[PDB]
């Protein structure tokens, strides 16, 4: 319910549930195989 | 890469594993990524369908929560005797996020954050016990509060003429009604506000640093409409913030020594564990003592 | 609409409203400078583009500043108008206004010129507060220097009166509307009394 | 495969033998700013080669009683060759970052190095009430050290550090480490005199100890920024 | 020509210019025209994508905005023995936009104005603190605010018969309940309301200047329903005026000196600098000096 | 329709309404080195509106004494911006140039001007053997004047200038001179601080004349690299 | 929301986004070229 005329006063939007973890656990340019030797 | 994630992983049976060449329990901290063991491959794991929801940690849902950022109490009476700092019939407030910690702590967990301001304002009142050590009753009062841009010109006085509000955005509320609820919208230059500012916002040496005025939402001018009663009350005004449409960017360690001043992020520590300075966890005997130990 | 450029106290009224250029005998010589900030005090806040910015507390886009000469016929003259972006001193030299960005202007049928100061900044917006030092106010610097000389006969007057204008072009916009400090009051106006009889 | 690696940037290359992989900060590769996001209408500058090269800084010492150097970006890179020109003689900058840290010892040293870029590392003070000032924030080319890296010398802390983009220097494992940095700020440009986007950190988490022959380990910096581009072109500030 | 403006607009790379006979830089004041010399002629640009909306600085926007415009205080009390110029328990207000400066400027910035004006009565109650030296509490009374056209018959007392209201729109109103809220329409006998009127609006020549009464609104005529109690009060009547449905003509040069009365556009100006007669900016040392230059 | 001209380059503008036309040295146009003519096969830097833009020298006086005036391109811009600075950080320069002479006066005045650029002006001196030295070639900023520009300063005739590319600034027609001039050398590129392309000269033919009150009328010199190319990055020279 | 009988009662319209500001900028009968000489 939301009856003002600017966009920014709706309440707020709890339906993202779009993740992407491996940006902050695996940033690195190559990426690893399970099981494989890392290095 | 990204994917819509809604509940956690489920878990895959798994096997003996006696693979030459496969070490999936080996890694390489050095390279700054996070291990990628999983536990089909550790240990023997059975089938599991995981039901449990992810969306209580929703970073919305995390920070959309009306927290404390503003207390003020002051003296509703007869000011003509009153000294030069006290808040005669009204008080002005830069809005900030830094006076209240448990809100600040969350707010820093972020770099970047860009969202809206559900703003809530809560009075209460009391009769002033010293002159009037009786007590009569509460009076309905009328409260304005204007919203003046950071560095505008805020009024002087309660009865002051730039209260009129010929263009800024004010608020009238009783005191028997409910808190006074409004949206401020995200405000700042840039695209994020900067929750943290390695630098100096000024063209000159003598700036101060970490403090970016770009991220400072506004001023708070809180009066009372009416004329002083015959008699004193002390009127506290409670501002609550609450961000909506939330994006966050850099996510930082969390802060672990207390806050000094809402100005920087100046430490000291606690006097001895925990959160001291040379110790942020409680001490235990030794690295052999188990500090909770079952015992039968 | 007119700049106030000459703010001094020995400008009365409309004099403000012109600045006075002569012959001289040194070269590269500077002539004048207009300040930055549309939302402070200065030779650009009496002004229509001023005057409405100062009704809102955040602003962009470029500005456009047109310089008319109001010299007689046979007043010859080339200037030289240099906007300086932020971060060091107003320069002082010829010099250094000129690696910034400038026009050079030459006298002729065409009597008005017109230096651009482009929408330069690292923010979207600049924003208003009371220190005119901030990195997210300062907008730079306006210098006029004279490029040859002011040349005119002997029958002609010595002394040349520019006018200088502002505006704001069609990428410029506002934000964040606040109550105009260019108006106030401390007290009821008369005959507002009269009103209520 | 993944041990050895050569960065070839402008007239600069550099080959490491013992690398472990390289960060790329949350995924991301430095980039031009593009039209849709561009906000200063004049035509930028963009030196390419003349800019986008390995910048060598002054070494340090890896001590026993170290507790870690820092050096903030673009401040210890506004006074070296044409990209100090360029930030000097423009009022805007951006550009991002490619970071190569080299330590080297023997097979009997041991030793780890946290290699961590940090965006806005506001520094706190230690017991006052008095924010930092100008001249114990901007140390230039020679940088600062940790007063407490325990807490990051903001009051956080160092083992939650792996947040942010990092690596480790362990010596049994490697001797270099490398970061590549994004653009990372709230606003598309900035005057690269009064902030700075990313602080390198190198702490050393676990002490350099061997039982040979004591040797100088020093620790070298090479950053080489990327994409770099500025506007408002004027008299040189210096 | 007429177009539809959401956004300020992009700006287009441009090239190196050497051609002859083209001087986009070149313009002529003297014509009247403002200088079309775009920033791609005038320098080398890039090409930017403008997303800055424009939607702030409608005038609707710049205008709907509630303004004070009245605020009286009157004795609510036994007014017997109290003198002709007092208002007994009742008054009597010309609604006019021209007594706060703040709105005042604000509509003068325009040569015509038409719009419908949404009306706010908000009131408080103090205990007078003569007569009555302590605080009993403060009574939640019933208001009545009568719209009366200009010239017609106001009420002369607090209970006057001509309050029975039979045509004119009256609205009651408790202080307990929030502000009242009415709207009156655009009511002018032209097609805009003059701001600036040159001329007289009499037949002979003792008429008032820049007066003209169809301009005016009308009449508010606000009372306290309720008969007077044993103690006396005071009451505060504000009024606020929104304008909405606006349309405007010819734009003005904005008000520099301040006000001196609401009947003219009479000037006297500060004593000294900014916004005096003889200067309306404050002075600077020299046109060689930069108020604010940046040293370091 | 030709006396009016507008240059804009990088973010300068010079708007002129007396000009007479302008020459384009031998019918040519400034342009990059392309990949058949190059020989430095480095990457080179292009820094274009930093670069390419109007530098305004220091104005000389026109008197009744004068000889005439002679500035040397590139050494006259060697020290002046980022040109400057990639001057000094750079072994080969290569660009052509923009030239704007300026000089204004009232209609009673009288006197005219050949502004020539003179292609590799190697100076001789008067009444000695000696050939001149580095002091009296290379001036900077400032320029030099001419000893005998009856002679060029070089044994040769002014009469037979024209041959050069060149305008005239006749008091009574025009207010200012254009020239546009590409790279002018035996070799692609060349080191800048040794070795001078081109040579402006302004010679007053006609003396300044008149009968007015007299007022000094200056000659105003901007120059703006066109098509500025850098190779051999390296520390500065200065 | 407006449930009232007369149309003036109604909110504020913000949706008119029509410009013409050559009226105000370019009052003349001869409309200029970029470039070309005004006068």
């Amino acid at each position: 319910i939301n009856f003002y005329k600017d966009s920014y006063a709706a309440s707020a939007s709890k339906q993202d549930f779009s993740q992407d973890p491996s940006k902050f656990t695996e940033p690195v340019v190559e990426g690893l195989k399970a099981g494989a030797p890392v290095l | 890469i990204e994917s819509i994630i809604k509940t956690a992983t489920d878990t895959v049976k798994s096997e003996i594993n006696a693979e030459l060449g496969v070490v999936p329990s080996l890694n390489a901290v050095e390279t700054g990524a996070t291990s990628n063991t999983e536990p089909e491959e550790a240990i023997q794991t059975r089938t599991v369908i995981n039901q449990h929801g992810v969306s209580e940690t929703l970073v919305e849902n995390f920070l959309s929560r009306a927290a404390l950022v503003s207390k003020r109490s002051f003296e509703y009476k007869d000011h003509t005797s009153s000294t030069a700092r006290a808040d005669k019939n009204f008080f002005k407030w830069t809005i900030n996020t830094r006076s209240f910690v448990q809100l600040r702590r969350k707010l820093e967990l972020f770099t970047y954050l860009r969202f809206d301001a559900e703003i809530t304002i809560l009075t209460t009142v009391a009769v002033n016990g010293s002159g009037n050590n009786t007590y009569v009753g509460l009076p309905d009062l009328t409260l304005q509060a204007m919203f003046v841009p950071t560095g505008a010109l805020t009024p002087e006085k309660q009865d002051s003429f730039h209260w009129q509000s010929g263009s800024n955005a004010s608020v009238f509320f009783k005191i028997s009604d409910p808190p006074a609820r409004i949206t401020i919208p995200f405000m700042c230059i840039n695209s994020a506000y900067s929750v943290f500012y390695d630098g100096f916002a000024g063209f000159e040496k003598n700036g101060l640093y970490g403090i970016n005025p770009a991220d400072t939402i506004g001023n708070l001018c809180v009066r009372i409409v009416n004329e002083h009663q015959p008699v004193g009350f002390t009127v506290t005004v409670r501002v609550y913030m609450k961000p909506k449409h939330i994006k966050a960017w850099a996510p930082r360690p969390p802060r672990t020594l207390p806050y000094m001043s809402i100005a920087n992020a100046n430490y000291k520590g606690k006097e001895r564990a925990p959160n001291a300075l040379s110790a942020i966890i409680g001490n235990r005997d030794s690295v052999k003592t188990m500090p909770h130990n079952i015992v039968n | 609409s007119m700049m106030e450029i000459n703010n001094t106290e020995s400008a009365v009224g409309m004099e403000r409203l012109k600045v006075d250029i002569s012959a001289l005998t040194d070269v590269d010589q500077l002539l004048f400078n207009i300040p930055l900030d549309i939302q402070l005090d200065g030779p650009l806040r009496n002004t229509l583009v001023g005057n409405i910015s100062r009704y809102y507390t955040h602003w962009s886009g470029s500005l456009e500043m047109t310089f008319m000469f109001c010299g007689s016929f046979m007043a010859a003259g080339k200037l030289i108008l240099c906007y300086t972006p932020p971060g060091g001193s107003c320069p002082t030299t010829r010099e250094t206004a000129m690696l910034g960005t400038h026009i050079v202007w030459d006298f002729g049928l065409q009597s008005s010129v017109t230096l651009i100061i482009p929408w330069i900044s690292g923010s979207h917006y600049r924003m208003f507060n009371n220190d005119a030092k901030s990195t997210n106010a300062n907008v730079g610097y306006v210098t006029c220097f004279m490029q040859t000389n002011l040349i005119v006969p002997s029958e002609s007057s010595d002394t040349c009166s520019l006018i200088g204008f502002i505006a704001a072009k069609d990428d410029f916009s506002l934000r964040l509307m606040r109550d105009s400090p260019d108006i106030g009051q401390l007290d009821h106006l008369h005959a507002a009394e009269a009103a209520y009889q | 495969s993944d041990r050895v690696l050569q960065l070839k940037l402008g007239n600069s290359a550099i080959v490491t033998q013992e690398a472990a992989n390289y960060c790329c900060a949350y995924g991301e590769w430095p980039n031009y700013l593009p039209d849709h996001e561009a906000v200063a209408i004049d035509k930028p500058t963009q030196p390419e080669t003349a800019t986008d090269r390995f910048y060598t800084l002054k070494s340090v010492k890896w001590e026993t009683g170290s507790t870690g150097w820092w050096w903030k970006l673009p401040d210890a890179l506004n006074n070296i060759g044409m990209f100090g020109q360029n930030v000097q003689h423009h009022y805007l900058y951006r550009s991002g970052f490619l970071i190569h840290v080299q330590c080297n010892a023997t097979k009997f040293h041991q030793g780890a190095l946290l290699v961590v870029a940090i965006p806005e590392h506001q520094r706190g003070a230690h017991n006052t009430n008095t924010s930092p000032g100008f001249d114990d924030i901007m140390k230039g080319e020679e940088g600062g050290t940790f007063n407490h890296p325990y807490v990051l010398d903001d009051g956080t802390s160092l083992a939650c550090a792996t947040i942010f983009p990092h690596q480790w220097i362990n010596l049994r494992t490697n001797n270099s480490a490398t970061i590549v940095l994004p653009w990372m700020n709230a606003a598309p440009m900035d005057f690269p005199l009064r902030h700075n986007q990313w602080t390198l950190a190198i702490i050393p988490v676990v002490p350099l100890g061997t039982r040979t022959t004591s040797s100088m380990v020093p620790i070298t910096v090479s950053i080489a920024p990327m994409c770099c581009e500025f506007n408002g072109l004027r008299h040189a500030i210096t």
